[PDB]
């Protein structure tokens, strides 16, 4: 069981410290029962043909609740992250899924020589979806996507990956509004299957920020 | 073997960043906005991490060629951040005391500087998610904090009833390199040395 | 004063030196060095890591699908799955990996590899594979009875989903142009059981890591990437 | 002799640096240091001053 | 007397080991493949051993000619065993930064670098009773492992209006030197420098 | 007597241990009785005009024995040698062998500007013959051929000789079936000679891989 | 600084000379030194065999 | 096989060990191997 604040979780079937860092504060206020809680985002629907999810921390976060205000009325912030991503299948699905955190996910367009948007980064709570997942959207590889920190949902073993973001930033404390450390990058590997039906196998991703400090309230 | 795999010693290597031939008779100098992102090759070795901490070690070397090769005397001023560049090869920002100038000749050794650690914060973000500018319009992987500087370069000597094209290579060799959070080689070709894009 | 003398090699601009020279901007204080996670001091650390290969190296494998060898009853009792053939330097499966890009940028490689193959199929599937560790020298098994005589493991899939394959000691270019230092070929051994819910396509990935004693030496630049737009900017 | 040879960076003019150099008036005493009040040793005293 | 008939003092002599000139206006450079097997006299003071480990300490001596004496930069870029040589004199392998380049003047003191022990094996098989090839087209006397590298050299000025030959001599001194399986000496001539056929 | 393995010599009439070292193991798998023994190659018909004969190492044993199939089968290989030479006349023949043993004879043709061919070297069981043994095919000299490890079999006082070679190379291990280590070279510089028959006195030559390792085995 | 000046020989290349000059490629670990046999260290070894 | 190259300058016997045979062990009985000498020089 994964309690944080008043938002739980009864997970029910591996934590991975990220760099082998577990988060602490900085050596501003702190709210420890406010925001350090669960949001759980939207489960996305994972059929055959899906490519990935990526969502940019803490631009996921800046419109939900305690952690949405904090964003959204203070400055800066300097918070890790817990992602628990859960993806509940039966012993008949079949599938990997990549849950991999990347930090500092320049994504870079297809085809063009335009920078990407503020709308083609910033997306929130709906969260992305990767147009070219083999090369992780930014030239680079999935095959090396695994240098990050990364838990594999074998949907053969496990269908849960715990990440345990510490701040990741060369700055104390950053801008939550234009800056996005982390990017929880959920992509298949090996695709879903089963005969019978073109299944789904909704994957919940559940971000509590831990130790969350803030500066610049207005 | 393990020692040739220090990031020390598999970054800390003098290759050519920067390359412009100006004439004299930009107009008649060149400044070069210091990034890591001008030439693929120390790009994608940079581009291997995420957060770096290196002193830039520049090495100008300025070639000559007419068109008997005269002894001209350089300067090489170095514009941080927030300092001004200079648009003309007589301006004012040339004779301003406070920027980092080093003059040098042709026919000496090359000149070289040891540019510090410039970044506002405690690594330099190679690859930076988010934006500059604070409305919509700020461009995309561009961290305000990253800029190095500018490398201004002109001929100290007036005009010179020859006209002769000057070659200026110049050498970035990082130093004291601390690297943290490697990433995966890219292997789809560059697009812009702006951003991030994939063909 | 001092006598001295020049030597040969003076006032030469040697790329690979080190020596400390004049600071551009003394009595400056850069900003003091804060504890960001994930230090790499050593390249090897990167390398160490696991990271998919491309064991589907066929022909029309467009993306992620040479990340996968689907197994299904097409595959027969003893057919064939995927060979690897051992060359870092060379196009291969083995090409965009960690082990296999950052040792591009050396010349000389000297150390235990190390596979990882992890089969994602259902809970319910079962059935067999023959991972075989050939070496160099000779020719690569065709038949699962050829495959039978070397290195490797029969691996069926029920509790143990993964393997560790160490591939031993190499020394890589060592013994010429990097041709062939062997395979690690997988056949079927049985067949692929899965029931009458569960997909008849199954699917292997397969990692690599480089052991602990894993050396590298003699840099060079990587053929990898070769040839922008907005280039002259930086002179504007 | 001492076997020397020139770096890179040699007859530079580098002027940020900080070199001791040859005095043109050597064997010449300046006017001692006395005391004048109000001596800033740091621009931050200047600063701090409302 | 015993000391100057060490295997040190006996080959540690900077011979010169190669000498080309090329014309300015391989096209306009010289690569020069580094081996042992260049000239007669060095080489039958290393034909009297099997297997050698020196570092080689190479001095490139340019001089120049016209058809006022210009001066020029060079590089005398040293590529090693499996990166690649420039075919041009603006090919960009000269900008590769991994590459051990070494920029000097002519009107300088001559470039000198100290080439290491760049063997695979812990000697250089002077005699490689062998073939490299794992077919049989494979040359005989060639270990893949015996290649020291390639020292290009080229002038980093543009073309000037002048046209000039360039006479670049290379020295080599051998240094710290064991010699392993002393040979007879070479009675008969050379044949050619690929291997050892007699008359 | 010489046994070492199952083939054994029972020799009837003094080591030279090549360059004084003893062959030791690498500081791999070991064939210590398959194929530490001596395989004895055929015995050379020696008469007057016999310019000499060369057997590389391990080219002479390449296609015999275990420790053929062992080279055919494996990838590399370190193996120290012990020939034991032996040249059985009566105390009516005269002559003299230099028995000797060349590291690394790059041998080279004559008269021409070709490398001698993968047939001129790779001879195997049935040897050489110095086409100009003064030269040691070579170029260098037959008379500063005894800065080499050898021995003399001189027929007034010796028929036998026995050189021990060692571990000759850069490498730690190196390929049997391109490289060749050593080379015996028998050259008989007084040659053969009795007035009342052209006499054969026939030099059996009996190579014992000592201390066999290897790796690589397809 | 430190006051110099130059000798006559300076900037001559003696062909000689045993000075330590710049590698080309530093911090480049060699191939270690194994016990190869029959080491001559010295030419009058070479010479005394008969 | 088991073998031993015999010259004849001083030793003019060789003691030849035949190993176990446990003899009819294994059939009328047949062929329970053979030793053979051939010429060498």
């Amino acid at each position: 069981q994964l309690k944080l604040g008043n938002s739980a979780i009864v997970t029910q079937e591996n934590y991975c410290c990220a760099y082998g860092e577990w988060p602490n504060y900085l050596p501003p206020t702190q709210p420890e029962t406010a925001t350090d809680r669960f949001y759980t985002l939207k489960s996305v629907k994972w059929e055959t043909g899906s490519t990935g999810w990526w969502w940019k921390l803490p631009d996921a976060l800046n419109n939900i609740g305690m952690f949405g205000q904090n964003v959204q009325h203070h400055y800066l912030y300097r918070s890790g992250f817990l992602i628990h991503v859960q993806c509940n299948a039966t012993k008949f699905h079949q599938g990997a899924l990549l849950v991999v955190a990347i930090p500092e996910h320049q994504r870079g367009a297809h085809n063009t020589n335009t920078s990407p948007g503020f709308d083609d980064i910033m997306k929130g709570e709906e969260g992305g979806t990767f147009n070219h997942p083999y090369v992780l959207d930014d030239g680079t590889s999935l095959a090396c996507a695994t240098i990050f920190p990364h838990q594999w949902i074998n949907l053969r073993t496990n269908n849960s990956a715990t990440i345990v973001l510490p701040w990741m930033n060369a700055a104390p404390m950053d801008f939550p509004l234009r800056h996005n450390q982390w990017t929880l990058a959920i992509i298949p590997v090996v695709p879903l299957g089963t005969r019978t039906t073109s299944s789904m196998v909704p994957i919940t991703v559940s971000i509590a920020p831990m130790c969350c400090e803030f500066n610049g309230l207005r | 073997g393990v020692s040739e795999t220090l990031v020390e010693n598999f970054l800390s290597r003098a290759a050519l960043v920067s390359k412009r031939s100006f004439e004299y008779k930009d107009k008649n100098f060149f400044k070069w906005t210091i990034n890591t992102r001008s030439f693929v090759q120390l790009r994608r070795k940079l581009e291997l991490f995420t957060y770096l901490r290196f002193d830039a070690e520049i090495t100008i070397l300025t070639t000559v060629a007419v068109n008997g090769l005269p002894d001209l005397t350089l300067q090489a001023m170095f514009v941080p951040t927030g300092a001004l560049t200079p648009e003309k090869q007589d301006s004012f920002h040339w004779q301003s005391g406070s920027n980092a100038s080093v003059f040098f000749k042709i026919s000496d050794p090359p000149a070289r500087i040891t540019i510090p650690f410039m970044c506002i914060n405690s690594a330099y973000s190679v690859f930076y998610d988010g934006f500059a500018g604070f409305e919509k319009n700020g461009l995309y992987g561009i961290n305000p904090a990253d800029t190095i500087g500018n490398l201004c370069v002109r001929i100290v000597n007036e005009h010179q009833p020859v006209g002769f094209t000057v070659t200026v290579r110049v050498y970035m060799k990082p130093k004291h390199i601390k690297a943290w959070a490697p990433r995966p080689p890219r292997t789809l070709p560059y697009m812009s040395i702006a951003n991030a894009n994939y063909k | 004063g001092v006598p001295t003398y020049l030597l040969p090699g003076s006032g030469q601009f040697l790329t690979t030196d080190d020596h400390s020279s004049a600071p551009a901007l003394p009595c400056f204080n850069p900003t003091p060095e804060m504890h960001i996670p994930g230090q790499v001091r050593n390249m090897l650390e990167v390398v160490q890591v696991e990271s998919m290969m491309e064991i589907n190296n066929t022909e029309s494998a467009v993306g992620m699908e040479r990340l996968k060898v689907d197994i299904s009853a097409l595959t027969d009792v003893d057919q064939l799955l995927f060979n690897i053939p051992l060359d870092i330097q060379l196009d291969g499966p083995l090409r965009n990996t960690l082990v296999g890009n950052i040792s591009r940028y050396y010349t000389h490689w000297s150390g235990s590899l190390e596979m990882t193959f992890m089969f994602c199929g259902s809970f319910m599937a079962a059935g067999k594979l023959i991972l075989c560790y050939t070496p160099p020298g000779g020719s690569c098994p065709t038949t699962r009875e050829t495959a039978m005589l070397g290195t490797h493991i029969v691996w069926d899939f029920g509790l143990q989903s993964s393997v560790t394959l160490i591939i031993p000691w190499i020394s890589g270019s060592h013994y010429r142009t990097n041709a062939n230092v062997g395979y690690v070929t997988c056949f079927m051994q049985t067949n692929l059981i899965v029931p009458s819910e569960s997909s008849d396509t199954c699917s292997l990935i397969g990692f690599i890591a480089a052991k602990d004693d894993f050396s590298l030496r003699l840099m060079r630049d990587s053929p990898d990437i070769g040839q922008l737009h907005a280039a002259e900017a930086a002179y504007q």
